């Protein structure tokens, strides 16, 4: 219930971390690179988004 | 080697030596020079002390002992496993990923391994040393009649640009170190009985032994034995 | 390399070569040169010491150290994948792959527009002044001795002030201490024939270890027992 | 070539030179000429710059640069088709294909009519002032050294100022160096045996480098896993 609710809550809110530069730094516990992807509520809102 | 190598102090060659009259201004510190110049060119590994050190590793890189001379090997203190060398040109240096075997690179005073944080033995040859500062030269009237020539050699060569010895006397000199420096290389290399029996066992194996730098050359010389079905 | 470099300074190639009584007005300024164009003619790599540099790749084109001699490899920064060499003639220059480099001066010329690169390249040991450091083992220090002998015996043989048989004695002893001097940095040590015990024998081939940085080509290739 | 090549100027070779008292009348005028009849003698492609530039062909004929010694390609600025070599003996005259170039003095002679094309071309690299730069590589230095000094030595020998074993080592210590100045800037780095290994190794072999800027030479020829 928990490891399903950390793969809804990526699914729905996902930050990519790719800076402008292309380059990931949020390392992880071993040093490499931890690359995240864009979740349904960030690639929805590139476009036609409005506040 | 055959023979034992005892040591003897460095003014045993200048007994040998001002016996020549040509070659009685030779000082302590001219024969230390030649006498450094020599144990180097002839290489033999049986003048020199085997030690054993452990050093720690900060980053990378360690601290390497004074008297040193040239390393057998390094192995790692907690698992006794052995580093083989660094062929890496990148070695501590990381990718901006920030991103498998054991190895070393020595040059100076300093150690450069592939492992970040640990302690090391380094298995090592120094120069042995007298109550004085100098080194200890072996006891082998081969070693002590072709240093004497040796320095004899260099010495006449001298003289020789200078125009003070004719030269069918350097001729001379550089054809008998030239004998004499071949059969030192023969006393100190080819192995005893008790050494060829480790080379006996190393070279004849129904099953091949491939993995003796993985140990500390520990059982290169060991008796494959085989069970008898 | 079986020794380990110790390193000297450079009078220590004068403690050794004023013993003559013919080479008396040799300075430390002729050692100097002598003991460079002894360094580059020999070419052991042993006497360089290894530094890892990275610089940024600004148009094609980047900034090189002012202590190189020898470039071993160039890498990419993020990737990690080394630069072959450039063989194009029309790199940065277009009309109406695998990355390559080229450095010819100051300057390296590389494919690739903005980027950075790490240089794993080789300088010359130096002192607390600005001064080249020479090993301490006395078969290099021995002709390096020679090598200043021989330069300085030939000055005198075009002069006339030196027999004909004493450069060709000078001349014959350097070209032993010379090839000897050779094979003392270049024979491989126990621990280094490990890496080429390793190397060589492989069931299956490796034939990529440039694209590392030839890290793993000393690494054991084990089989599985099936 | 395993080194770089870090420039000085001409004078650094009277520095070296001038050290033998029998060379003492030698000024930069006659290091100018002896060193580019050396430079040239060598033909190391290492110490030449390289150089790009556009140029527009008028009618089969076209302005070369004013630096120029040797052309490495040229192609078609529009298409990048580099440009074989003239083998016709009647070029632009017509009576009552692929593209080609041939270049006699400053002019280039094309089979296009009105077309740009890029000349990839060769130089010599220059000073503040307009003299040549050489490599302060210690064997080029060791052996423009004894370039100069042989040439010396042969006026003098033919003044009758030399005795012939000054003259015939100086000939001898030239000729051994001029060998290794050669291997020096020809033998091929671990960067440029990738060159060598990714163009000796193929399966499936390329023949048409040349229609490139010969930029995939040494590219890597990869198979497909099936």
């Amino acid at each position: 219930l928990q490891f399903d609710e950390y793969k809804n809550n990526a699914m729905a809110w996902g930050t990519s971390n790719r800076n402008l530069n292309g380059e990931y730094m949020n390392f992880g516990k071993s040093g490499n690179a931890i690359k995240t992807g864009a979740g349904i509520f960030e690639q929805t809102e590139v476009a036609n988004t409005m506040y | 080697m055959v023979n034992n190598i005892n040591w003897v102090k460095l003014p045993v060659i200048l007994d040998r030596l001002l016996r020549h009259p040509l070659l009685t201004d030779l000082n302590l510190e001219t024969a230390i020079q030649y006498t450094l110049d020599f144990i180097s060119a002839m290489g033999l590994p049986n003048v020199y002390v085997d030690k054993i050190e452990t050093i720690d590793i900060k980053e990378y890189r360690g601290e390497l002992p004074c008297d040193l001379i040239s390393i057998n090997q390094v192995r790692l203190h907690k698992n006794g496993i052995a580093l083989r060398a660094m062929t890496d040109n990148f070695n501590a240096y990381p990718t901006h990923d920030h991103k498998g075997e054991p190895s070393f690179k020595t040059q100076g005073r300093v150690i450069f391994t592939s492992i970040k944080h640990e302690k090391v033995d380094i298995s090592y040859k120094a120069i042995m040393l007298d109550d004085e500062g100098l080194p200890l030269i072996p006891d082998n009237p081969i070693f002590l009649k072709t240093l004497e020539l040796y320095i004899k050699k260099e010495w006449f060569t001298i003289l020789f640009d200078m125009g003070k010895i004719s030269p069918a006397v350097l001729n001379n000199t550089q054809q008998e170190y030239a004998f004499k420096a071949g059969q030192c290389n023969n006393e100190f290399v080819i192995p005893s009985v008790s050494e060829m029996e480790a080379i006996t066992n190393m070279w004849n194996q129904l099953i091949p032994r491939v993995t003796e730098f993985r140990r500390g050359f520990k059982n290169l010389g060991d008796k494959e034995y085989i069970r008898v079905h």
